Order: C-alpha cells, then sequence, then structure tokens
RNA sequence: ACCAUGGUGACCACGGGUGACGGGGAAUCAGGGUUCGAUUCCGGAGAGGGAGCCUGAGAAACGGCUACCACAUCCAAGGAAG
RNA sequence: GUAAUUGGAAUGAGUCCACUUUAAAUCCUUCCGCGAGGAUCCAUUGGAGGGCAAGUCUGGUGCCAGCAGCCGCGGUAAUUCC
C-alpha cells in the first residue's frame, strides 16, 4: 500500500549492516597537503583520454 | 571597567567565489611547493600582498609634486626592501605593482632554511624550526611564518642547544645506550 | 658560579629616593632561572656593598634561554630599606613578618562591631570569648 | 518621468519613503504586523510539546507520506506544526516530549514537497536528533 | 492680577507608533549608500510604582527618611523591619 | 609509493622537581629527569547528478523509506535514498 504511519523507519530498518573495517590512519595536517600534491602534480603522468578525473572504476 | 585593548582584525580573507577549478590547483602548488599547513596561511601572506597594491594604487591616483606619497610610499619601500623581496637601488612605486605572491613565500622562515643549504625536503624544513633547532643570531625562532629580514639573512644558524650546534643527546641516544650496558655491569 | 654572566643597563641612581636603581640583564646560556637571592649578592659583591639594600625582583626568561631581564635596586641604608619600600619585596627575604587575617575575617568583624555603639569594653567585646 | 533639480529633495524623498511600502522583505522587516505573525516571534528557535505525529502528503510530482509533529509553543502559546527530518527518526519522538523547533532551510516557506510545513524539529528531550540517529546518544530516563 | 486676541500648520502642525536612549562609532563598500549602536568614552535618566522633604555648598539622594499603592520578612501577636 | 626493515649528536604533548612571575599562588618562560612504532600518544565536519571541486564501484530498498536550499532522484539492474 502506501504507508500511512507503519513502516516508518522502514529502510534502514532493514537494511545489511557492513562492519567498518580498520584502517591505516589518513596522514593528517601538514602531511596530507604533503601527500596529496605529491598525488597529483609531481607526477604528470602522460596518460592521456580526455583525462578521466580521481575516482577513475 | 576593564583595562583590556580590544582591537583586532582579521588577517587573513577568504575568497569571493570558492570551487573554481583555476583557483585551488593554482593555489595547491603553493601550498605542497613551499610546504605550508593550510590554505588560511595562504591567504593570509595573499591579503597581506593585496592591501599593499591598494595602498600603492591609491598612491599611484595621485600625480607628480605632492607630499604625502613622499612620506607614505618611501616609508613604503624602506620597509619592503629591508625584507628582500625588493632589491635597493632601483627603489620605485611602480615595480611593487608587477610583484607576486611566489616572493612573499621566498622570503619566509621556512623556506630559507630549505635554500640556505640548512636542510633537505622543504616539508622537512618546518619540521627543524618547530622542533627548536633553529636560531636568528642570538634568538631561537621556532616560527614557519617569521618572515626573516634581508638584513638578518646571513646569520640563521643552529642553536647552541640544538644536537646539530650543540650537545647532551637527548631522548633516543640516552635510550639505546642504556640498555646494552643493562644486561651486565 | 661557573658559567654566569651578570650585566645591568639603564643605571640611574637618585636621592630622591636614596636609592640606585637600574635594569638587570642576567645571562645563563643552558641553565635555569638563577635564584633572586644569588642576584642581589653578586651585585654587593660589585658595588663594594654587603648583600643587605640590593634588592631583585621581576626576570621573565626571554624565549629559549640566554638573557633574561629584570629590575633591580640598591639603596643607601638598612633603614632607607624599610622606609621607601612597599613591603611586599621587603618581606620575600625576611625583614617585615605578615600573617593578618584574611579579608573575609577582617570585613565581618568591622560589620558586627559596627551594630554595637558606644561600649568600649564591648565593641571589641562584642563576641570575642565565643568562636 | 522622475520631476528632478536642485531644491525638489522633499518631493524625491517623500516619494521613496512611500515607495518603499511596496517590496516585500523590507515590509516584513518594518511594518509590525508581520513581525508579531510568526510563532517564533523574532526569534530563530522554540520549545515546544509534542501534541500529534501527522504524516502529511509529498507534492504533485513526488508520491510519499512525510511525517510530521503537532508542536505547540510554551512561548506565546499557540499551535504550529513542525518536521521530523531523517530516515529512522520518527521513533525518536514520542509523545509529549519537549523538542526544539528550528526553522527549515528557507526562510518562512517550505522547502521541497511537503506542503504546508514551516519549521523542522531537532533536540527531542535535550538529545540532539542528529545525536540519536547517529549512535552517540539515547533519550534519557 | 488687570488688559489686549492672539499663536501653529501641506516648507506636514497636532495626534499615534517606535522590538527608539542620544553622540563618538560599528558591519559592509567602485563611487552613491543600507543596516546596526543596551554595551566600558562623553552627555541624559531612574534605583519596585508615583509623591514629599530635612541636613549639606552640592540630593527632591533612595547602600538617607516620611506617607501611599503594588510585593514580602520577624513576632512571646503587644509591635518591629523593608 | 606501498610491505617494508632501523635510528641516531630528532622532539613535542603528557607526568616531575626546582627557579621564576605574582601581594600570596597559577599559567606561561627556563631547566634534572622520564616521555613515540600499526610514532594505539589515532582529526573531524559536511558532501560526491547540475549550479559546485569530487564516483554510472558494490550490496539493500522498489514512488515505500527517504534525500534534496532550487532543478530534481525515488515504481525490482538508482552516478542523489540506507
Amino acid at each position: 500500500v502506501h504507508g500511512s504511519l507503519a513502516r516508518a523507519g522502514k529502510v534502514r530498518g532493514q537494511t545489511p549492516k557492513v562492519a567498518k573495517q580498520e584502517k591505516k590512519k589518513k596522514k593528517t595536517g601538514r602531511a596530507k597537503r604533503r601527500m596529496q600534491y605529491n598525488r597529483r602534480f609531481v607526477n604528470v603522468v602522460p596518460t592521456f583520454g580526455k583525462k578521466k578525473g580521481p575516482n577513475a572504476n | 571597567p576593564v583595562a583590556r585593548s580590544w582591537v583586532c582584525r582579521k588577517t587573513y580573507v577568504t575568497p569571493r567565489r570558492p570551487f573554481e577549478k583555476s583557483r585551488l590547483d593554482q593555489e595547491l602548488k603553493l601550498i605542497g611547493e613551499y610546504g605550508l599547513r593550510n590554505k588560511r596561511e595562504v591567504w593570509r601572506v595573499k591579503f597581506t600582498l593585496a592591501k599593499i597594491r591598494k595602498a600603492a594604487r591609491e598612491l599611484l591616483t595621485l600625480d607628480e609634486k605632492d607630499p604625502r606619497r613622499l612620506f607614505e610610499g618611501n616609508a613604503l619601500l624602506r620597509r619592503l626592501v629591508r625584507i628582500g623581496v625588493l632589491d635597493e637601488g632601483k627603489m620605485k612605486l611602480d615595480y611593487i605593482l608587477g610583484l607576486k605572491i611566489e616572493d612573499f613565500l621566498e622570503r619566509r622562515l621556512q623556506t630559507q632554511v630549505f635554500k640556505l643549504g640548512l636542510a633537505k625536503s622543504i616539508h622537512h624544513a618546518r619540521v627543524l624550526i618547530r622542533q627548536r633547532h633553529i636560531r636568528v643570531r642570538k634568538q631561537v625562532v621556532n616560527i614557519p611564518s617569521f618572515i626573516v629580514r634581508l638584513d638578518s639573512q646571513k646569520h640563521i644558524d643552529f642553536s647552541l642547544r640544538s644536537p646539530y650546534g650543540g650537545g647532551r643527546p637527548g631522548r633516543v641516544k640516552r635510550k639505546n645506550a642504556k640498555k646494552g650496558q643493562g644486561g651486565a655491569g | 658560579n661557573d658559567t654566569v654572566t651578570i650585566r645591568t643597563r639603564k643605571f640611574m641612581t637618585n636621592r630622591l629616593l636614596q636609592r640606585k636603581q637600574m635594569v638587570i640583564d642576567v645571562l645563563h646560556p643552558g641553565k635555569a632561572t638563577v635564584p633572586k637571592t644569588e642576584i642581589r649578592e653578586k651585585l654587593a659583591k660589585m658595588y663594594k656593598t654587603t648583600p643587605d639594600v640590593i634588592f631583585v625582583f621581576g626576570f621573565r626568561t626571554h624565549f629559549g634561554g640566554g638573557k633574561t631581564t629584570g629590575f633591580g635596586m640598591i639603596y643607601d641604608s638598612l633603614d632607607y630599606a624599610k622606609k621607601n619600600e612597599p613591603k611586599h619585596r621587603l618581606a620575600r627575604h625576611g625583614l617585615y613578618e605578615k600573617k593578618k587575617t584574611s579579608r573575609k575575617q577582617r570585613k565581618e568583624r568591622k560589620n558586627r562591631m559596627k551594630k554595637v555603639r558606644g561600649t568600649a569594653k564591648a565593641n571589641v567585646g562584642a563576641g570575642k570569648k565565643p568562636k | 518621468g522622475k520631476c528632478r533639480g536642485l531644491r525638489t529633495a522633499r518631493k524625491l524623498r517623500s516619494h521613496r519613503r512611500d515607495q518603499k511600502w511596496h517590496d516585500k522583505q523590507y515590509k516584513k522587516a518594518h511594518l509590525g504586523t508581520a513581525l508579531k505573525a510568526n510563532p517564533f516571534g523574532g526569534a530563530s528557535h522554540a520549545k515546544g510539546i509534542v501534541l500529534e505525529k501527522v504524516g502529511v502528503e509529498a507534492k504533485q510530482p513526488n508520491s510519499a507520506i512525510r511525517k510530521c509533529v503537532r508542536v505547540q509553543l510554551i512561548k506565546n502559546g499557540k499551535k504550529i506544526t513542525a518536521f521530523v527530518p531523517n530516515d529512522g527518526c520518527l521513533n525518536f519522538i514520542e509523545e509529549n516530549d519537549e523538542v526544539l523547533v528550528a526553522g527549515f532551510g528557507r526562510k518562512g516557506h517550505a522547502v521541497g514537497d511537503i506542503p504546508g510545513v514551516r519549521f523542522k524539529v531537532v533536540k527531542v528531550a535535550n538529545v540532539s536528533l542528529l545525536a540519536l540517529y547517529k549512535g552517540k546518544k539515547e533519550r534519557p530516563r
């Protein structure tokens, strides 16, 4: 039907729950700006392609 | 009712529009190739650069033969000649207008302890300052934003209390030599 | 003793106050803040007087050791040292002892002596036996 | 068009102080009757108890049952409606709590697809409605 | 107190509102402005509400008093204090 | 740049005298000492369709729950919902 007052809190109330698995911490602070300038500009790679961006899948 | 100063102004400025792709890119290579911590202290020195141009163009809209820029622009120039962004014998109020923020991030303490051969790897040249290892002639200072003058520029050195200029090795050398003699007499 | 420099500057003696007052900068290069009681004899063995009329205070060590700076002064007498001097630096080394009441006491003692009128035997004696 | 001239500034000023009464977001800031009208009354937040849970319907292109409550303010006491704005968050507001109703994105007007609502709900019973959805707090006893 | 019939106004009087203390100023800024200012500086006012006073050089003071009206305290209920 | 192996004239927070400041004390300033290997001594807040920098990667839902300031995405493969 169209759900008058029932199934309120439905889609989070039935979702499969995936554990947040641990990682390394991020290099916070000054070193983030170190490593991401290093991510973008110190290696301007000659890979062409109309420049597919920074979350390529 | 109080004996307080009250007086403060903001030092950095935030941009007109954010999220244009030809701003953050041409500003990111300030944050990395000169080794800074956050973009607020890029806007800081740029807003410092900005009002000097706003000063000088209040001054360039005046003519020839009036006394106020004779006091102002000369006192303007005898303060940024001594900081080393602009050399002495070619003093004009017109060369200052074509000037870029690459020179204000060149006259810091932090990039001059990289290019005077005192260290390596510009981010590391941040680290030595703040970790209390670098003195001015008599004064030890842990400030990367210390725009060190042209006058006191040949005088940056390691401290007398530094490892690299003095002694009493700190807690990593003391700890390792202790445990080796900590198995017998 | 060992590696300590004592210097001073802006020496102004005066006989308005009959003192000798100056700015002292103490150089301890890699050492801690020097005791003031050690400083108030290292001028006496320079000004040829006794460590009895040389008073120092006010040392704030500059950033990262080396030159601290402060005040110091020299009186012309120990009896001048008890006339023209605020009582707190007269007492940091014992020359005038100070144990009084707190001001919370002294106010409320006067607030209860205020109600009682005329009785000289019972203005002070407004409850000194009960406490 | 305009009368103009150097000496006519009385005409050009008593023409502006009454042609200013014809644009709205000035007029709901100086005329007074639109200052009393809002339930918050020149404020930014209000506390109020929950009287009724209701489900309103979404507007013309959508079709959903948007959930709302029926807060009645203790300041200048009068009935309003209010929106409880998250996924599993109907359950965290219960009957006759004390919630802090805030504005809803657009000042004085409903956003999106909820016809006839003006306020949203944060801080159910001293704890933030974010801080119950995000698993940082509970509803205290 | 005796006389005279005047005065103000569309160059907005008079009346109403003010979520109005005024001013130095503050936020903002191409120029032009729009808003804020209870707030440490100076000037005004008032110590719950309105009135009346003594002393002093200066107070219609309120960490001075007396009366009323609104609020409240002790009590051995005879009275006291705000 | 991972996955590394060490290190050492590297150090700050933290715990600790003592001097100092101060009226008396506190910060802070100085200075024995201890004090970093997933340096566990750990950085969040908001977003990722367009305005607006950043994903048609996966699972769940199925005009429901919900998102969205505006346009819009939602009806069994969603670049916006969990």
